[PDB]
């Protein structure tokens, strides 16, 4: 009989791991602050990492990698990129991203500045977008003065002006892909992944309203007005997308975005495996990813951000969830296909 | 990767590799100490004030 | 020459140096009676190794050391044991009942009826020392001797010995060889009344030790005899540097100077490899880069912790045997490629490095197989503070409900002493923090 | 050199404390003249916790047999062992006590009890350094309940830092004498909660149950029950009586979180019934150890939590093995344990195992769930209390009515703070 404990009552994703673990009549579900667990379904923010793997006998797994913060991060992920040799300052499959300290408070402020005037000179279209962990606009002035407004690290980076527009529609949209690292780092792929859509047309000339340029499920789902138009939710998947793909350029999601996609997952996961990786340590970690990806209209794959603790598609949480229990849990804790993940063959 | 103050004898050799530059008093004891005896001292005379009744 | 005490506490502190001073001995070539035939001297002199020994006019090699417990039985085997010799009956003190795994008892009940004798037994080895460096002190933090004799045992070598450094060798509490509950009590207990009395602490952590026996030297259920053989090469490997010839660490001061600028933050972590079972036939030797590269792996540390989300205030690489320094070097390079490696950014980015030609010595018929090259890595990491968060955890869970709170105030304890204890250890706690994030 | 002190009191605890010591001086190689003939250093190596050394090699139990009637202590010295106690530690009156807690705690016990008290003086002078004492009684009859609790009141009077343990065998109307049995009991209970600090608690019913329902003894004697209680007795101060970790100190500091609350539920395996040959893997033998029917209680361990648990394991076996299955019980069924006590399931072992096994486990717990048998003795207190029935027995030896309300609500404080852990 295993033991788990849930420690995250917010996580949609493990509350139906945890429904299935129950499901299988060979999982007990502890008191959250019951040491004796095998599986440990941690809190989103300062997860005991010091305490696990220090109870005698029992073998113990948690569902996050410590340390992976550094690639789910705004302001981290863009240093990781820039000072990671794997990666690359010239890494090219990330938009020119610069971290901004706000005045208020390295930075790269003049940095910023130097790559921004030499775009205006240049006559190159100099349209950049400020986030942290939003505000579009073309001008360096509006840019810096939104972020000393606000007492957080923020990270300015290029803004995909020539995006890859659906038709019909000519709407902006993002691609959302589900990756699982288990306890050996092997690195699984969903096959099903999901385009965010926008349901309103792109218009390059208004960066003010960000109805057609923020692809966010919840934005475009109280702020846009076609909703729903084209695809249910605004969430269109991967058969659809393909069979547009052949239809209007003539060529697939494979390979077209898919083998950009999982270059970039290997990258990324691969980069940071030395200083996460719990291959020699007394407990073992697996974390499910959500990576965000841009498409341009020249069929170039960018990474927009890499997330921690993602929610999934409704239609797609019984094939996901119960994958995480067949290759990231009962492979540690075996219970008395044609799998639904791509593995990423890697060196590690 | 630098190497300094590298010191040799017959026995061994010793040295420094840099990759990157940046109470109470006695009087006070014996007072806890004589305290802690008086508390035990204090709850035993009570326990046998509470077996004399 | 600066001569060194050891002193040893409970049966922890016991049993780990009589291991320790069986491999002394086996190390400078002095047999169980106590003779030396190397030593031309007879009856004195000023070499290395008279840091740990004296000498009488017959030539017996006499540890500088003080044995002392509540209870006999462990101290009656160095009575009569295969070292019954080296010392004489002063030096090994023991009364008939024991502490019962009490902080209270050890420090208050008892401790303040012996700490007097203790003290003249101690005061009749330095007085044979021209210049006494300072003392090294064995013991558990889960004993009640162990913990609250050692508390105070260290209050009053600081009034007595104002000048003197104080080095700790403390064994931290693992329940897979325990069965006492309160040791977290005794452990937070102790840490509190000593830590300003204590310049540098190499705590073992008996589930470290515990799982390299099973792991390393194939053994199912690991003895005491066999933890304490793996501690003592450890301990050797530490204080190597203060017996024999050598620049590095040459007095007890300079462990301080080198592992501990900030004094609370005195509690370096040990890293000893390779550690290879004697049943093998034969062992591939392993290379100087593959020794240094174990010292980043947290299966052979002395307590489980991850390096890598911590920051580095110093590092001490203390090497044994077919050593050079173009190879450690090489071995260096390589790791900082590959490891997560951060130091704080008010300390220098570097290795102090110590080689000693001498190879590590094994006990005939113990349980580790001879290498001809070991390395013990002694680094001050933030990432030690995980021991300090799981102690204060479980700690907390008992002091909510005051459970065996009674067992202490019986003894003359404060209920008072917990709290001021626990906040003591959640600002060393915030402490680690402010230096490693 | 620890040495403990025994105390044997009454009818039952005479009867109970004569088969201990046939047990252990079988285990320990002594004869039923006191002359060792073992073939095992093991056997001698801590030989002084409860036996003397006197002149010849001989080996005495440091223990004391009180009684206020001859009978019985007339039955040990012609028993089996009867010769090896000292003679001088025979102690007894002729009035007897009459199953009335007041004969043995306020009359006829206290016209006795100051020469008991000399005898245990003249055994604690002689003793290098003692640990404490330990008692074996009766609550539901007179001498055993009345006059062993006036013992221990004395004794700790004389000796208030040496630690108190007693076998207090608690009475059952399955297995009854008398009407007065909880009287006598609730009685006792008070005394025991101020002043022993480690109470095995051996419910008769339990007792009984065992011997029909596991041994299939079709009609079970007061013999065949004080068989269980030697054997547990035995599997509970084996790690006194061998080389190990230790004293009763050490002991009550690590299962008696809360000073009142140290009453403990003993169990033991195997229980077999004549497939007596049959060998007992360490699965079975750590199953059947937590299972409530090898536990001699009486209270459902499953109706309460474990502050402590104490397991010791006797015999040549895998104490790899041992681990893995006590932390596969701990990790089955850790709701019966409280998690703020980390690490309170504790295992021990021994290489010498009982006279005719391969192999057995003894079990200690202190658990929530003997409230039940406190409310038990509670209700049937209460049930005649509320008729003043059978009290003139009591006000007869100078007993007021308010002693019996106030032991009532004793009990019932104790039963109220056992509720308060278990949530
Ligand atoms: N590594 C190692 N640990 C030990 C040894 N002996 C005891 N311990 C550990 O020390 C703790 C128990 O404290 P002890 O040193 O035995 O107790 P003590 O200092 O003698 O104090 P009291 O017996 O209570 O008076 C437990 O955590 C044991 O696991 C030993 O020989 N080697
Ligand atoms: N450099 C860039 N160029 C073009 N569009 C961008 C962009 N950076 C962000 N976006 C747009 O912003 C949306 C999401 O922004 P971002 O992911 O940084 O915020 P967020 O993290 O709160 C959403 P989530 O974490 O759920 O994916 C995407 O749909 C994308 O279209
Ligand atoms: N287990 C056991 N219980 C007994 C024995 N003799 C008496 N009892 C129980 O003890 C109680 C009677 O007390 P008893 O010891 O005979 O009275 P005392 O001589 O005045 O102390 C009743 O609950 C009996 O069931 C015995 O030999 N074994
Ligand atoms: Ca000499
Ligand atoms: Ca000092
Ligand atoms: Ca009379
Ligand atoms: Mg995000
Ligand atoms: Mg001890
Ligand atoms: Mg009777």
């Amino acid at each position: 009989m295993y033991t788990f404990v849930v420690r995250d009552e917010n996580s949609s994703v493990y509350a139906e791991v945890s429904r299935l673990l129950l499901a299988t009549g060979q999982w007990k579900r502890l008191r959250k602050d019951n040491p004796r667990f095998n599986l440990m379904l941690g809190e989103r923010n300062r997860l005991p990492f010091g305490r696990l793997g220090h109870e005698p006998g029992l073998v113990q797994l948690v569902n996050y990698y410590r340390g992976a913060d550094k690639l789910c991060r705004k302001a981290s992920l863009v240093k990781l990129i820039k000072t990671s040799p794997e990666l690359s300052e010239s890494c090219t499959w990330f938009p020119e991203s610069y971290v901004i300290y706000p005045t208020n408070l390295t930075d790269e402020r003049e940095v910023f500045l130097a790559a921004y005037n030499r775009r205006r000179e240049g006559r190159e279209g100099n349209v950049w977008i400020a986030k942290s962990s939003i505000l579009i606009s073309s001008e360096a002035s509006e840019l810096l003065d939104f972020i000393d407004e606000q007492g957080q690290v923020h990270v300015i980076q290029k803004y995909l002006e020539k995006p890859l527009l659906l038709e019909p529609g000519h709407r902006k949209f993002d691609i959302r892909s589900w990756v699982l690292v288990d306890h050996l780092y092997n690195i699984y792929l969903y096959r099903e992944g999901v385009l965010r859509t926008s349901s309103e047309p792109y218009n390059s000339a208004n960066f003010q309203d960000k109805t057609c340029h923020l692809t966010n499920h919840c934005i475009q789902k109280e702020y846009s007005k076609n909703y729903g138009r084209y695809e249910e939710g605004n969430e269109m998947f991967f058969e659809e997308f393909n069979q547009y793909l052949m239809d209007a350029l003539n060529t697939t999601l494979e390979n077209s975005i898919l083998l950009q996609i999982k270059h970039i997952i290997r990258s990324c996961l691969m980069c940071i495996e030395p200083a996460i990786s719990t291959k020699h340590l007394h407990y073992q970690s697996f974390q499910l990813f959500g990576f965000d990806f841009m498409v341009d209209e020249e069929l170039k794959v960018w990474l927009i951000e890499v997330n921690g603790a993602p929610a999934c598609a409704q239609k797609l949480y019984a094939e996901l969830c119960q994958g995480i229990v067949d290759v990231a849990i009962s492979s540690v804790f075996p219970l008395a296909p044609t799998s639904i993940f791509i593995k990423l063959h890697h060196h590690h | 990767m630098e190497v300094i103050e590298l010191n040799k004898c017959t026995s061994g050799q010793s040295f420094e590799v840099i990759l990157k530059p940046p109470d109470p008093s006695l009087e006070e004891i014996q007072k806890k100490l004589e305290a802690a005896e008086e508390r035990r001292k204090y709850q035993e005379a009570e326990l046998l004030k509470h077996l004399a009744e | 020459m600066r001569e060194c005490i050891s002193i040893h506490v409970g049966q922890a502190g016991v049993q780990i140096g009589n291991a320790c001073w069986e491999l002394y001995c086996l190390e400078h070539g002095i047999q169980p009676d106590g003779q030396m035939p190397s030593d031309k001297t007879i009856g004195g002199g000023d070499d290395s190794f008279n840091t740990f020994f004296s000498e009488t006019g017959a030539g017996k090699h006499v540890p500088r050391a003080v044995f002392v417990d509540l209870e006999p039985t462990v101290i009656d085997e160095v009575r009569t044991g295969t070292y019954r010799q080296l010392f004489h009956p002063e030096q090994l003190i023991t009364g008939k009942e024991d502490a019962a795994n009490n902080y209270a008892r050890g420090h208050y009940t008892i401790g303040k009826e012996i700490i007097d004798l203790v003290l003249d037994r101690i005061r009749k080895l330095a007085d044979q020392c021209t210049g006494l460096q300072g003392f090294l002190v064995f013991h558990s933090f889960g004993g009640g001797t162990g913990s609250g004799f050692t508390s105070l045992l260290m209050e009053r070598l600081s009034v007595d010995y104002g000048k003197k450094s104080k080095l700790e060798f403390s064994i931290y509490p693992a329940p897979q060889v325990s069965t006492a509950v309160v040791e977290p009590y005794n452990s937070i207990l102790t840490t509190h009344t000593t830590l300003e009395h204590s310049d540098c602490a190499f705590m073992v952590d008996n589930e470290a030790i515990y799982d390299i026996c099973r792991r390393n030297l194939d053994i199912e259920r690991p003895t005491y005899t066999n933890l304490n053989r793996l501690i003592s090469q450890i301990v050797s490997s530490i204080t190597a540097s203060l017996r024999f010839d050598g620049a590095l660490n040459v007095d007890l001061t300079e462990f301080q100077t080198n592992l501990v600028p900030y004094p609370r933050i005195h509690f370096p972590l040990a890293t000893y490899a390779p550690v290879i079972s004697a049943e093998k036939a034969y062992h591939e030797q392993l290379s100087v880069a593959e020794i240094t590269n174990a010292c980043f792996e947290p299966a052979n540390q002395m307590v489980k912790c991850d390096p890598r989300h911590g920051k580095y205030m110093a590092c001490c690489l203390l090497y044994r045997g077919d050593v050079v320094p173009k190879d450690v070097n090489a071995a260096i390079a390589t790791i900082k490629t590959k490891r997560s490696i951060q130091f704080v950014d008010w300390c220098p980015t570097g290795f102090k490095v110590g080689i000693n030609y001498q190879p590590p010595t094994v006990v005939p018929g113990g349980d580790l197989a001879k290498v001809q090259r070991a390395v013990c890595m002694l680094s001050n990491t933030t990432a030690i503070a995980e021991a300090w968060a799981r102690l204060d955890h479980k700690f907390d869970l008992m002091y909510a409900k005051r459970a065996f709170v009674h067992w202490y105030v019986g003894e003359g304890m404060e209920e008072g002493e917990f709290s001021e204890a626990r906040e003591d250890m959640a600002a060393l706690e915030k402490d680690y923090e402010e230096v490693g994030v | 050199m620890r040495e403990i002190v025994h105390i044997q009191a009454g009818q039952c605890g005479n009867q109970i404390g004569a088969k201990f010591w046939e047990v252990i001086s079988d285990e320990h190689g002594i004869d039923p003249t006191g002359s060792y003939h073992g073939d095992s250093d093991l056997q001698l190596e801590r030989i002084n916790v409860y036996y003397n050394e006197a002149t010849g090699n001989k080996y005495v139990p440091r223990a004391i047999l009180v009684d206020l009637e001859p009978g019985t202590m007339d039955s040990v010295r012609s028993g089996p062992f009867g010769q090896i106690f000292r003679p001088d530690n025979f102690v007894f009156g002729q009035s007897g006590a009459g199953n009335n807690w007041a004969k043995g705690h306020y009359t006829e016990g206290a016209e006795l009890v100051d020469s008991v008290l000399d005898v245990v003086r003249k055994e604690s002078e002689s003793c290098d350094c003692l640990q404490g004492f330990q008692l074996t009684h009766s609550l539901g009859g007179g001498t055993g309940s009345g006059m062993g609790t006036l013992l221990i009141s004395k004794i700790r009077e004389e000796y208030p830092d040496r630690i108190m343990n007693t076998f207090s065998v608690m009475p059952s109307p399955k297995v009854s004498d008398t009407v007065v049995e909880p009287y006598n009991a609730t009685l006792s209970v008070h005394q025991l909660v101020e002043n022993t600090d480690e109470t095995y608690c051996i419910d008769n019913e339990a007792l009984y149950d065992i011997c029909f329902r596991t041994l299939k003894l079709t009609t079970p004697t007061y013999g065949d029950l004080n068989h269980l209680v030697s054997a547990t007795m035995s599997g509970v101060t084996t790690c006194l009586r061998f080389p190990g970790q230790a004293d009763l100190r050490k002991l009550a500091v690590n299962m008696v979180p809360f000073p009142r609350l140290h009453f403990f539920m003993p169990g033991f395996a195997p229980l077999t019934s004549r497939q007596q040959y049959r060998a007992l893997t360490v699965p079975e033998l750590t199953q059947q150890m937590f299972d409530s029917k090898n536990m001699m209680a009486a209270c459902d361990p499953r109706h309460g939590r474990y502050l402590t648990v104490a397991a010791i394991f006797r015999g040549r076996m895998s104490m790899k093995e041992v681990d893995e299955q006590m932390l596969n019980v701990q990790n089955k069924n850790s709701s019966y344990f409280v998690e703020w006590i980390p690490n309170n399931v504790k295992t021990a072992v021994c290489d010498i195992p009982p006279r005719g096994l391969k192999m057995s486990a003894t079990f200690i717990g202190n658990s929530t769930a003997i409230q039940e048998l406190f409310k038990r003795i509670s209700e049937q207190f209460t049930a005649m209390f509320r008729r003043k029935a059978f009290l003139h027995w009591y006000t007869g030896e100078g007993m007021d009515e308010m002693e019996f309300t106030e032991a009532e609500s004793n009990m019932n404080d104790l039963v109220s703070e056992y509720q308060q852990y278990q949530d």
